């Protein structure tokens, strides 16, 4: 998340850490990513391995 | 020239099942929270529990194919008893003051448990363990 | 320069005698006693 | 020998002779006192009640160096019971020498009960000279040193014992200029010592070594020729040391010497290795206070900032004003040096502390001094390594420097001249307070920039929600 | 008879080792070196 600023990427990893809080164009595409990653999750623990295995 | 120097007092020596090496755990005299895990060879030093250590580590031996010392030349090893090399495989940045070094002198482990200030320049690829009794 | 105020003074003074509790010699410690006992049947 | 005779008479089961566990204890006297002693203990055991007055007074005088002290004070005890069986010839000379002993002990303990066997002693054989130096020094710590003319007449009953004149030496040393002597007084009465007593004496040596030493940085260097000089005095205090170390290698004093020459001749390398093999042999306040000022020299500051904590807490207990002092210029240096502001409020925080312990216009214009360095490192920094709160400290730490800069340009004698105040007051008053202030600014209009961005964006967020 | 019954367990010279002497001869011989020596 980068509005709020203790769920955010640290601020010592990266060197462009000032210019990120605010951006929308940049947390859409976070968001999308997350939506991706939520999607595997569903298909992955519905369809393919319901039991939680996850070691193939 | 060298990175730390300490003086530890040996909490418990475990023997284990080896009958050359020994574990032995130790805190700091002068500033306490300072641990220091530490397998040597019985043989060649032992060690009682109680006993007083001067440890030292450094990153040279100064004042890439090994040769025995000629007897002319001096290093740092001539003030100590005992003197290990090793590699450092993990460098813990763990709580605010919690620092954790290991280091694996060919297969013996150590692990330095202490602050940021003081294990900060410990950062290194190979370091040196000099024991002074 | 005007800067931090600190003095540097090493200290290398020599502590006082410590008169420490003197030690008894033994009755072998002395010539006499160690010829009598020598020299015993 | 004697171990073998031992394993000899186990293995044939006859009864060890006492006496070749005291010859054992004396021979381990100079090797290992803890086999000595447990040979000693052996030998009571089977003696029973054969015990005698020299065997508990050795267990005694050995615990009393394994610092066991209730144990030494019941073998004391039991000394002092077989006192009643010695024989009377020898009884007057084993209560003296058992008295000194309990009276040690006292000293260890309880100053008064030392200072009445003292006095009884004395009184009982005035002839006997470290009865007179023990209760002469004690006076001189209760009185303070207002006994010179005890330690004179002391000196002039015994010229002769070298104890007397150390302890003599100890006390010009100590008193010298509380008592308005020569300089050189206690330099010419180790020279006559040396000379006509005893050469190879190490203590009158390191205090010619000492005093030369002092004569050397008191001396002003304005030329080749002083500076030589200068080398020279230097050459003679090593020297000195150099015969002692002759004597005996195992001098950590004249070690410690050296190092100090070495630290006026800037060879910091050897001072600190020998720095640190002291502080491996003896640990006391003197070795971390040098550690420290070697660190300083040798531009380890986090070193010298761990030293002189190790020191002031093992020591001085958090009283001592000058320790602080050194704290405070080694965080400052820290901080200057690798530009961290953490360093400079702990530097200001244990100035305010030693302040606060005394009150002096030197430590007002550290104070001074570190928060002017505060101001002008936060000036310096960028606007996104800083924030408000440092500015408002940083602002008032300045306001605070201004006014007692002035309140020291109106002292008697301040520490620099009043002129050099006012001159760097109006300086930074001038230039610093308003740059301070544009920083605020530009801090504020960050901030507002940053918050204005935060709230518009959750709007627009809202409404493609 | 007290002088002849006394003795002391340290030396005047060696009181400096007590317990645990250590060797400086390395030192000294550096300070020789570099100090007496010294160009």
């Amino acid at each position: 998340d980068l509005m709020d600023e203790k769920n955010s990427i640290k601020p010592d990893v990266i060197e462009y850490a000032a210019d990120i809080l605010g951006d929308v164009e940049l947390q859409k595409e976070l968001n999308s990513e997350y939506e991706q990653l939520v999607s595997d999750r569903k298909f992955l623990r519905e369809i393919v391995f319901v039991n939680g295995d996850h070691n193939w | 020239s060298a990175l730390f120097d300490d003086i530890f007092t040996v909490q418990t020596v475990d023997n284990g099942r080896y009958n050359k090496v020994s574990r032995i755990i130790g805190i700091s005299t002068t500033n306490s929270a300072i641990k220091l895990t530490l397998d040597i060879n019985n043989e060649m030093f032992p060690v009682s529990q109680d006993d007083s250590l001067t440890v030292t580590l450094a990153n040279s031996l100064s004042l890439k194919s090994w040769r025995p010392p000629k007897p002319t030349d001096k290093s740092l090893a001539d003030d100590y008893d005992y003197v290990m090399f090793g590699t450092v495989y993990k460098f813990e940045e763990g709580d605010e003051d919690k620092i954790k070094v290991y280091v694996s002198f060919g297969g013996l482990l150590m692990c330095l448990e202490g602050g940021y200030k003081s294990l900060a320049s410990l950062k290194q690829d190979n370091l040196y363990i000099l024991i002074r009794r | 320069r005007q800067d931090y105020i600190a003095k540097v003074r090493y200290q290398n003074d020599l502590p006082a005698p410590p008169c420490p509790p003197k030690l008894l010699k033994y009755e072998i410690e002395k010539e006499a006693p160690q010829k009598e006992f020598l020299k015993d049947s | 020998f004697l171990e073998k005779y031992v394993a000899v008479c186990q293995e044939e089961n006859y009864p060890i002779l006492p006496e070749a566990y005291l010859v054992l204890s004396r021979v381990y006297e100079n090797k290992d006192l803890n086999v000595a002693l447990d040979y000693l203990m052996k030998a009571n055991d089977i003696l029973g009640d054969k015990a005698n007055v020299y065997v508990l007074n050795n267990l005694g005088i050995y615990h009393f160096f394994r610092n066991n002290v209730s144990q030494s004070s019941d073998f004391f005890a039991q000394s002092l019971e077989a006192l009643n069986n010695v024989s009377p010839q020898n009884k007057e000379a084993l209560s003296i020498t058992l008295h000194y002993n309990k009276a040690r002990v006292e000293e260890v303990s309880n100053q008064s009960e030392a200072e009445k066997l003292y006095s009884k002693l004395m009184e009982k054989c005035p002839g006997y000279t470290s009865n007179k130096i023990r209760y002469i020094y004690l006076l001189a710590l209760k009185s303070n040193g207002n006994n010179y003319a005890d330690v004179q007449q002391l000196l002039d009953d015994f010229p002769s014992d070298l104890e007397v004149r150390s302890f003599y030496g100890w006390f010009l040393k100590r008193y010298g200029r509380k008592n308005g002597l020569k300089q050189d007084l206690e330099s010419q009465h180790h020279k006559d010592t040396l000379i006509n007593y005893d050469k190879h004496d190490c203590y009158a040596l390191l205090s010619l070594g000492n005093i030369y030493a002092t004569i050397a940085r008191e001396m002003k260097v304005t030329d080749q020729k002083q500076n030589e000089i200068k080398r020279q005095q230097y050459l003679r205090a090593a020297q000195f040391y150099h015969k002692v170390l002759s004597i005996d290698p195992k001098n950590i004093y004249a070690a410690q010497g050296i190092a100090i020459i070495f630290s006026d001749k800037e060879r910091t390398g050897l001072a600190l290795e020998i720095f640190k093999k002291v502080r491996d042999t003896v640990q006391d306040l003197g070795t971390f206070i040098n550690l420290g000022h070697c660190f300083m020299e040798a531009k380890q500051f986090g070193k010298a900032i761990e030293s002189y904590t190790i020191a002031l807490e093992k020591f001085s207990n958090g009283m001592d004003s000058k320790l602080l002092v050194l704290i405070g210029r080694a965080w400052y240096h820290r901080g200057f040096y690798e530009k961290s502001m953490d360093a400079y409020k702990k530097a200001l925080e244990v100035s305010e502390q030693a302040y606060q312990l005394s009150k002096l216009p030197a430590l007002r214009f550290n104070i001074v001094f570190i928060q002017f360095q505060i101001a002008d490192f936060v000036k310096s920094l960028p606007n996104t390594q800083r924030d408000l709160t440092t500015l408002e400290n940083a602002l008032s730490g300045l306001n605070d420097a201004i006014k007692s800069l002035l309140k020291l340009a109106e002292l008697e004698q301040p520490p620099y001249p009043s002129e050099d105040l006012k001159a760097r007051a109006t300086m930074g008053s001038n230039t610093l307070r308003n740059q301070l202030e544009r920083a605020i600014q530009d801090q504020q209009d960050y901030e507002m920039s940053i918050q204005e961005k935060l709230r518009t964006a959750r709007r627009k967020q809202q409404l493609d929600e | 008879e007290i002088a002849s019954n006394e003795r002391v367990l340290i030396d005047h010279n060696k009181v400096l080792r007590g317990l645990k002497p250590k060797d400086f001869s390395s030192v000294a011989k550096d300070c020789e070196l570099r100090i007496l020596k010294e160009k």
